[PDB]
């Protein structure tokens, strides 16, 4: 908590009026960090490891948000440190009922810490923040990112080879994951999953 | 599942009667294909599949 | 893939395609209420057998 | 068996090192730091301390026969780092610093494989088996050489307080200086500046 009291605050020399929520963060993100790591237990998937490298990622993911961002508000940095920490702990999560418990974990968490009044539905697939239709990183409409995603992909297809895709709404989520991971300075990604499910395309 | 729902059928519906016409079921068992119909079902699949 | 994925790339490949009007297909909608896809026509019916 | 006694093992380390300190060091320096080590360090109060080590919960669980090489040469060698200073000083201050290198030197030989609060424990036995004239050793104590040559002050918590800027959330090499990394540093590099291996485990 005291070392990521620094670097919140740190980080929140670019947004200096919300210095003050330093505090609360750092003590949200080592909250959710242990019950994180007491409830996903490597009982449930070999995977399940946690070490406080899921929080240094965290920040530099946050630092990134905000460091090509627009204008921020209250609502907006707590939607966007919900989307961090959506990307980083609960994408190795199998099982509706983890993600679910989850988002409870993250209601809670956030109710206890950073009490505001116009969060909204904090579903993965409700917080779709983009970088690619604006040239500034914000959270973008799904019907926009939908066309843009028809558009180019048919673009593609007839540049590159016929192959033919329906578009669907956990593919532009993927699309979204992979963006995220490919902008990164040193990101490597791992995809796993089943066959015939578009990974590779 | 069908019947589940509004979707009629042939009752008498049979699969090979249904999708190989007599001279194909015949020009198979010219070139050799053995008259058990497990095997005729068999290859109408695989000559039927496109791509 | 999850139960709406199928149901939305199922839709989409089966809305290309003609179909004719049935007339049985609206009384069976009362029936059994599985809640599998919203209730609708042909199209839906199709999705929820396969 | 084991061929040789515990005791025989130190005497034979203690002059080993000795081949190399004493050709370099002066006669009238050498003599009395020898014997100012090999009387006070061959006392059986610290074999009463090895037979109250045994069932301590030591990772990897090398046997305590074969941690006397690192007891005697991070000795030996943090004494003869203070050479220099130790010519001005009166017999009791000098006492006095060579206990608590002592002490100090044995506690991390002995328990710095041991989860922290076996460590602190573990001081007590060491301040309760050596005379209580003896200089305590804490925990947090650190020797620093303060104003002129030996006023040496035995200090804790003396951090830096970082001003970083935002972007250097994201360089890798940086890291918040914090007490438990900061004796963590302090022992690795006398460690490493002894000339023994060293397993982080
Ligand atoms: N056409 C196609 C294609 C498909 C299907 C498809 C899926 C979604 C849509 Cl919208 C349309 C079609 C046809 C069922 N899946 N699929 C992949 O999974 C691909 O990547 C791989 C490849 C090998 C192993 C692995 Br594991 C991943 C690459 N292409 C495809």
């Amino acid at each position: 908590s005291q070392i990521y009291e620094i670097y919140y605050k740190a980080i929140f020399k670019l947004v200096p009026e919300f210095r003050s929520y330093t505090e609360p963060f750092a003590r949200a993100s080592v909250h959710l960090y242990n019950e994180c790591k007491a409830r996903y237990s490597t009982g449930l998937q070999s995977h399940y490891l946690f070490s406080p490298r899921e929080l240094t990622r965290l920040v530099r993911g946050v630092y990134t948000a905000i460091n090509t961002g627009p204008r921020q508000t209250l609502r907006s940095l707590i939607r966007l440190w919900a989307y961090e920490a959506w990307r980083i702990f609960a994408d190795r999560l199998v099982g509706v009922k983890e993600k679910n418990s989850f988002e409870q974990l993250l209601y809670e968490t956030v109710d206890k810490y950073l009490p505001n009044q116009d969060l909204g539905n904090i579903s993965s697939t409700s917080l779709l923040f983009s970088g690619l239709l604006s040239l500034d990183f914000k959270e973008v409409n799904k019907t926009d990112l939908v066309n843009f995603i028809e558009e180019r992909f048919k673009t593609f297809c007839d540049e590159e080879l016929e192959v033919p895709m329906v578009i669907h709404e956990s593919m532009v989520d993927h699309i979204l994951r992979i963006d995220r991971a490919l902008k990164q300075v040193q990101g490597h990604m791992m995809l796993i999953g089943a066959s015939r499910t578009g990974k590779t395309i | 599942l069908l019947g589940k729902f509004a979707v009629k059928y042939d009752v008498n519906y049979r699969f090979i009667d249904y999708l190989v016409t007599l001279d194909e079921k015949m020009k198979w068992l010219e070139c050799g294909l053995d008259k058990n119909d497990y095997f005729l079902e068999n290859m109408s699949i695989v000559m039927n599949s496109q791509d | 893939w999850d139960t709406k994925t199928m149901s939305q790339v199922a839709n989409n490949m089966v809305d290309v395609i003609p179909m004719e009007f049935t007339d049985f297909i609206v009384p069976e909608v009362n029936k059994e209420l599985v809640f599998t896809e919203p209730i609708q026509t042909i199209r839906d019916a199709v999705v929820n057998i396969l | 068996t084991d061929v040789c006694s515990i005791s025989s093992k130190i005497d034979h380390l203690l002059n080993k090192s000795y081949e190399a300190l004493d050709n370099k060091l002066s006669m009238f320096e050498l003599d009395k730091l020898k014997d100012l080590i090999s009387d006070s360090f061959d006392m059986a109060s610290l074999t009463n301390i090895f037979t109250c080590s045994n069932d301590l919960v030591h990772i990897l669980g090398v046997r305590t026969f074969n941690k006397l090489e690192t007891a005697v040469q991070l000795a030996v060698h943090l004494i003869s780092s203070y050479r220099q200073w130790f010519q001005n000083l009166d017999d009791k201050s000098l006492k006095d610093v060579i206990t608590l290198l002592i002490k100090r030197s044995l506690l991390y030989a002995l328990a710095g494989d041991s989860t922290g609060e076996s460590q602190r424990a573990f001081i007590q036995t060491i301040n309760t088996y050596f005379g209580h004239d003896s200089q305590e050793l804490s925990d947090y104590s650190t020797i620093v050489i303060a104003n002129d040559k030996l006023s040496f002050s035995s200090f804790c918590s003396e951090i830096p307080s970082v001003s970083l800027e935002a972007h250097e959330v994201m360089r890798p090499d940086i890291v918040i200086p914090t007490i438990d990394t900061i004796k963590h540093e302090k022992i690795f590099y006398d460690l490493l500046n002894s000339k023994r291996g060293i397993i982080l485990c």
